[PDB]
């Protein structure tokens, strides 16, 4: 099993950004991925899930309308669809697994930085 | 919210030291819930115990988890130069997921 | 769109065990055993509950905790072509409303009848008796206790036949009513009463199971009645029958897809751990029927050992068991009188709680789908529990047992099979069982294992549909006693198996004709839930 995001770089503030994530090694379309980011202070923090077949989707107070978390169950890619990014969201979104509450995010992504700035 | 607080924010040890670190819940979160994940610097988190004490795949046994409710510790029976990583909680029970400010172990 | 819940979990637990836990424990499972080769009957039975009886049990607690509704809505939400099982399962439910209750109004008589130093079927000396009664069963001869249950609490010997139910036997109406009466006040508020009266009604019958079994094991001659319950004969287990008895025994023990168990488990906390509660719940159902067994046979070891009847003169199943073998025990033993009073009192909370269950499973439905009678639920329960009386006095008639033993046969058995049949299609086939673990991971934290959809795919209605197949081929005219009924009361009774089942497809086609387009997309607009 590896995951591996796609998409990240430089994002003007305001602007909009597609994430993604190539699922391997594993029947993709029987597990709950989730997003979680790590800003550059290093804190965790869970962006959105999304379940097996993507009915039952979850965010985070601040992500929750910003974002949309998505799923390709046919290619195994994951998304994470962003509007109205702000420098808050400048961070490390990683990909992961996260099926079972009780196993927590077995597998991790590499994950991918996003910034959010003029320059 | 549910946010955990971790303690302390730093940590600093010698080899074959026993050391202790805590997860504090603003809300009680089930034992069946908390869970445990290693980062390296540079590299992906890993999860490292899914449960209160349930070490992951190829944990080594030095490490183990206990408590529950509102306070959980891991625990390293005898710590070794080749993790010296940084450790974050996490609680699974109730949305959204928090993970704990994190922790750190910083090789003497 | 928010919903009131069980104010306790242990209330969903002994109302779910409450329900789960029927005479049928007592009175059938220990004769199976005893029929079917002893303990190598616990293969064929636990492996056909482990494949099929717990999957749907387990499967009905889930839909009933995740869609929040009871029966009718739940699947007018879930499968909307299929709505019609809904109606199918509130229908049965309703027609064994009729009859179960005259097995509680038997037990109460019961009761009332042991408030006496010298129970009444003791003796052959009674103005009821024959003079071919005999103090215990006998080939060619009734029972003095039998003699007492048909010519005196029945009277049945006074009634020609279905066509002639004679008069009504205000005794026994008066018992009737005195139970209408406790399942009104029960369920009138809803769960906030019903948990509370479930922690009677459902833990009594395990103090009686207690107390019962010790005397039972005490008494001389047990420890033959022991071995004639579990003297292992695998001969036995190769013959097909013993299969379709275990399987009908565990579907109808657990009763999984009832819509009982939708109405308990609407009432949980979304992310209430339904799994745990379904294993540990169907645990205790077998549990309770092999310790009963345990409770039953001490007995008829102490009858055949010190009394000289025949074991396989006593050794019966259902009514018989209870209102005459082991009764006509009871009245041998010292202190007989408080034998039977919680004896007695044990079937009554074993029928009391088992008949709550289909009550709140009408209730529950009726209430979700019309608020009308959502608001109303008191004068609802009223008015439902007086038609129940009011049709249960033609049970208290002399007559009486016919009618029970007509309904008893046709009210249920084959339409809940079919109804639970098209509840796994429905739910594993149609709706999907990717989709239904979805929903069970959403509530309670992890997929159901791949043993859980198998199961659920493909080995409950094969396991539904090998029960009615041998329900079918083991099909013979209603009989009792040598009065074999007419063969309008047979069409009858078919007319009111049908009534249940024909909503599914009546419903069915009802759904296809108001949906628009074009055939395929009502199929497709009739196939996606309502969540979807
Ligand atoms: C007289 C009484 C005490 C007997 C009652 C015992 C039953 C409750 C046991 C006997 C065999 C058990 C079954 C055997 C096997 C399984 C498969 C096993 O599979 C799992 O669910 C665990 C693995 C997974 O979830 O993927 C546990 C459920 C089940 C049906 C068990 C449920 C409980 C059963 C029926
Ligand atoms: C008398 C002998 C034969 C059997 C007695 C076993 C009795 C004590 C067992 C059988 C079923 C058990 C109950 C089943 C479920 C629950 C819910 C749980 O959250 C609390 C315990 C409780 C309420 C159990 C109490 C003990 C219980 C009643
Ligand atoms: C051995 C197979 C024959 C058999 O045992 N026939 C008796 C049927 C026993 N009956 C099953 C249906 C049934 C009962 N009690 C209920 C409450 C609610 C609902 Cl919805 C259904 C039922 C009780
Ligand atoms: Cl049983
Ligand atoms: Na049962």
């Amino acid at each position: 099993v590896q995951l591996v995001e796609s998409g990240g770089g430089l994002v003007k503030p305001g602007g909009s950004l597609k994430l993604s994530c190539a699922a391997s090694g594993f029947t993709f379309s029987s597990y709950a991925m989730s997003w979680v980011r790590q800003s550059p202070e290093k804190r965790l923090e869970w962006v959105a899930e999304i379940s097996s077949g993507g009915r039952y989707i979850y965010y985070s107070d601040t992500v929750t309308g910003r974002f949309t978390i998505s799923r390709d169950n046919a290619r195994n890619i994951l998304h994470l669809e962003m509007s109205s990014l702000r420098s808050e969201d400048t961070a490390m979104y990683y990909c992961a697994r996260g099926e079972v509450r009780q196993r927590g995010f077995d597998y991790w992504g590499q994950g991918t930085t996003l910034t959010v700035s003029s320059a | 919210e549910n946010v955990l607080t971790q303690s302390p924010a730093i940590m600093s040890t010698s080899p074959g030291e026993k050391v202790t670190m805590t997860c504090r819940a603003s809300s009680s979160v089930g034992s069946s819930y908390l869970h445990w994940y290693q980062q390296k610097s540079g590299a992906s988190p890993k999860l490292w115990i899914y449960s209160t004490s349930n070490l992951a795949s190829g944990v080594p046994a030095r490490f183990s988890g206990s408590g529950s409710g509102t306070s959980y510790s891991l625990t390293i029976s005898s710590v070794e130069a080749e993790d010296a990583a940084t450790y974050y909680c996490q609680q699974f029970s109730g949305y959204p997921l928090t993970f704990g400010s994190g922790t750190k172990l910083e090789m003497k | 769109d928010e919903r009131e819940t069980w104010s306790g979990k242990v209330d969903f637990l002994l109302s779910v065990i409450g329900f789960a836990v029927d005479l049928a424990n007592v009175w059938r499972f220990p004769y199976l055993c005893y029929k079917n080769g002893g303990g190598a009957f616990l293969v064929p039975y636990g492996i056909m509950l482990a494949v099929g009886g717990i999957p749907l049990f387990y499967m009905e607690l889930a839909l009933g905790q995740h869609n929040r509704k009871g029966a009718i809505t739940c699947w007018g939400r879930l499968v909307p072509l299929f709505k019609g099982i809904g109606y199918a399962v509130v229908l049965i439910a309703f027609y064994v409303d009729f009859y179960y209750n005259v097995i509680i109004a038997w037990s109460l008589r019961f009761f009332f009848a042991s408030f006496t130093n010298s129970l009444p079927w003791t003796s052959c000396n009674n103005i009821w008796n024959t003079p071919n009664c005999r103090p215990f069963e006998s080939q060619g001869f009734q029972s003095a206790a039998s003699e007492y249950f048909n010519r005196y609490i029945l009277e049945l010997n006074r009634s020609e036949g279905i066509h002639d139910l004679g008069a009504i036997k205000w005794d026994m109406a008066l018992c009737l009513l005195i139970v209408y009466l406790i399942c009104y006040f029960s369920l009138w508020k809803g769960i906030s009463t019903s948990g509370k009266v479930v922690w009677f009604t459902a833990l009594f019958p395990y103090a009686a199971l207690l107390i019962l079994l010790i005397r039972g094991l005490t008494l001389p001659g047990s420890f033959l009645g022991i071995q004639y319950y579990l003297t292992p004969n695998f001969s036995a287990i190769y013959k097909a029958e013993v299969w379709a008895d275990a399987a009908t025994q565990v579907f109808f023990s657990l009763g999984p897809g009832f819509g009982v168990l939708l109405a308990y488990a609407s009432y949980n906390k979304y992310h209430n751990n339904v799994y745990k509660d379904a294993l540990l719940t169907s645990f205790i159902n077998s549990a309770t029927s092999f310790i009963a067994g345990f409770v039953i046979f001490s007995v008829l070891g102490y009858m055949a050992h010190t009394l000289g009847v025949r074991i396989e003169d006593v050794a019966t199943e259902g009514p018989g068991l209870v209102f005459v073998v082991y009764p006509a025990a009871i009245a041998t033993m010292p202190a007989s009188t408080f034998w039977a009073l919680i004896f007695f009192m044990m079937l009554a909370t074993l029928g009391l709680d088992s008949s709550f269950g289909g009550s709140e499973a009408i209730i529950t439905a009726l209430s979700d789908e019309f608020p009308k009678i959502k608001r109303n639920r008191e004068l609802f329960v009223a008015g439902l529990f007086s038609l129940y009386f009011v049709v249960g006095l033609a049970s208290c008639t002399q007559g009486g047992f016919y009618f029970f033993h007509l309904l008893d046969r046709y009210a249920a058995g084959y339409s809940i099979l079919v109804a639970v049949f098209f509840e796994a299609i429905a739910v594993s086939w149609i709706y999907g069982t990717n989709r239904f673990s979805e929903d069970i991971r959403d509530m309670i934290g992890f997929p159901p294992g791949r043993y859980w959809q198998v199961c659920w795919r493909f080995v409950a209605p094969i396991f539904l549909l090998f029960i009615t197949v041998y329900l079918l081929i083991g099909y013979e005219p209603l009989t009792y006693a040598d009065y074999v009924y007419p063969s309008w009361a047979n069409a009858l009774g078919w007319c009111i198996a049908g009534s249940s089942v024909v909503m599914i497809p009546a419903v069915a086609i009802f759904k296809l004709l108001s949906t628009p387009g074009s055939l395929r997309q009502r199929f497709t607009i009739l196939t996606t839930p309502w969540r979807d």
